[PDB]
Parts: C-alpha cells; structure tokens; sequence
C-alpha cells in the first residue's frame, strides 16, 4: 500500500531479530517510542552495547515513520540518510563493532530503493493538504499582515514542514516566508539551534522578514508576539 | 491587543483529519495548548469576519 513505509517496517523487523526483542507495541506508535526509550536507558545502565545502539537506531526509524505519516516520504528518507551519513562519518573513518556494521550495512542495502521510492512524485496526504489550505486561505485573505506560528511536536517535524514550504512555490507566491524555530539543548532526534540563532529568527519574524514560524511547543515562552494573527497546531494531540 | 488571532488545531486518526478553529483576542497569550482566552487590553472586538 505504501511501499516506502513497508520497507521501513521490514528493516525494523530485521533489527529486532538481530537484537532478539519483541515489544507488544506497534512500530510508529508513541508507546513503541516510549518502549525504545526505556530499553536504551537500561542498556546504558547494564552496559549492554548491542541493545543500546539497536534501540538508538530503531528510534531513528520510528522517527522516519512518523515523518512519513505526517509530512512527506522525501523528508523521512532525509532523516534516515542524514543519520547514517553522520554515523559513517564519526565511526567508519575505531570503536566500531558488529552492531554498528550490521546496522550500517542493513541501511546501505536498502538505501537506493528507499531513495527511489522517495523520489517518486506522490500526492499529499490529508494532514498536509489541510495544513496547506489553511495557510493558503489565511495568507490570501490577510495578505501583508499575515503573521503566523505553526506548532509541531518535534524538531525534525518543524524542519521538514519548513522544507516542504520552500519546495512549494505557490506558498511563496501568496507571500509566505517561513522558518523553523527549535531549542538549544542537545536532542538525539535533531541538531540544536543556538539561543543566538533563535533570537535572530524571532527578530526576523518581528520585522516581517519571516512571517510563518514553525516551532516546537517548547518555545512558547519567548514567542508571545502580539502581531501574530494565526496559530496552527499541527498534530499536537493524536 | 486590537484584533482577532485565528486559532487552529489540526488533528487526525489514521489519515482522517479534523480541524478545530476559533478566535482569540490579540492581547491574549500565544500557546500550544488549545485555549480560549478573554480580552484584557479592552481594545479587542467581540467578533470578526472569521467568527461571524
Ligand atoms: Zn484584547
Ligand atoms: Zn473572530
């Protein structure tokens, strides 16, 4: 039905087989995510390296599943590619072991099919369609005073939503200038943005150089900008 | 303060999407939580074109 999603699920199955785990929760669900989070913590405690790295990687795939489901296939593919590109960089050119080799080779085996599935032009899902029409209708209606914030759950989601806007010229043609806005603290899920960069982005939003901020919810403390005339909550409650 | 800030909540079950929308006074706090606030600046209108 979704060949890209199906490949991801097959891969995650292989990894679970490799480290011999079988969680009650389903791939792509929050309780599955909370379960990986526990396993990973325990593996660091007990010092089980195989279990820790497998959980770490499984989380990257679970993340890709969620991006696939809520934004596009291409963004999910990029999330995985970037992660494996970083692993290759820091570990394959050492403290490299059987689990690292196994995970990396498993992804490389699938990379070109995943890439080509990602490159296939696909129709937007209903979530993104509803998001598009909301932005579009608001921007045409309020024109030069359009000033919006979209809240999303994760850093990778905010970045992906921003890329999608850029990839779609119709947004630009109704005035949209968007930018993601995320925290400074370290996260396994995504790179940080310094407090400095945050301040510059917000400044640009104040001046109107940016008019659509895409932020995580752990930003709302310093986003109380009176001139905002639309807020969109995108999948905060599922 | 001074106007209506349009508020949206886009949620789903599977790929079945539901949108909730309403209005807040422009003086009220910006929040990820889905809140209905009252106007404290006293310059905000009672309704706009968007909420009738
Ligand atoms: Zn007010
Ligand atoms: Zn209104």
């Amino acid at each position: 039905e979704d060949l890209f999603k199906d490949r991801l699920l097959e891969i995650m199955t292989n990894i679970q087989t490799f480290c011999q785990i079988s969680p009650m929760s389903d791939f792509g669900t929050q309780p599955y995510e909370q379960w990986l989070i526990q396993m990973e913590k325990k593996a660091a405690r007990d010092g089980n390296r195989k279990d820790r790295v497998c959980a770490e990687h499984l989380k990257k795939y679970n993340e890709a599943l969620q991006i696939n489901d809520t934004i596009r296939r291409i963004d999910a593919y990029n999330h995985l590619k970037t992660f494996y590109n970083d692993e290759k960089e820091k570990k394959f050119e050492g403290s490299l072991d059987e689990s690292d080799i196994f995970l990396m080779t498993l992804f490389l085996r699938n990379k070109k099919i995943l890439k080509k599935l990602a490159e296939n032009p696909e129709y937007e899902n209903e979530k993104l369609t509803k998001l598009r029409n909301t932005i579009m209708e608001h921007f045409t209606r309020t024109e030069e005073s359009a000033r919006g914030i979209i809240f999303t759950k994760t850093r990778q989601s905010a970045y992906a939503l921003s890329q999608w806007i850029t990839d779609n010229k119709k947004f630009a043609e109704v005035g949209v200038k968007a930018h993601h806005l995320i925290g400074a603290g370290h996260s396994s899920e995504f790179k940080p943005m310094t407090q400095n960069e945050q301040r510059e982005v917000i400044s640009k939003f104040r001046t109107g150089k940016i008019n659509l901020l895409i932020a995580t919810t752990v930003a709302e403390e310093g986003l109380d900008i009176k001139e905002c005339n639309i807020v969109i909550r995108y999948g905060l409650v599922t | 303060g001074g106007f209506h800030r349009r508020e949206y909540s886009i949620g789903w079950v599977g790929d079945e999407v539901k949108v909730t929308e309403w209005c807040n006074p422009s003086c009220s706090p910006i929040t990820a939580a889905a809140r209905r606030f009252e106007c404290t600046c006293h310059q905000c209108p009672v309704t706009c074109s968007e909420c009738e």
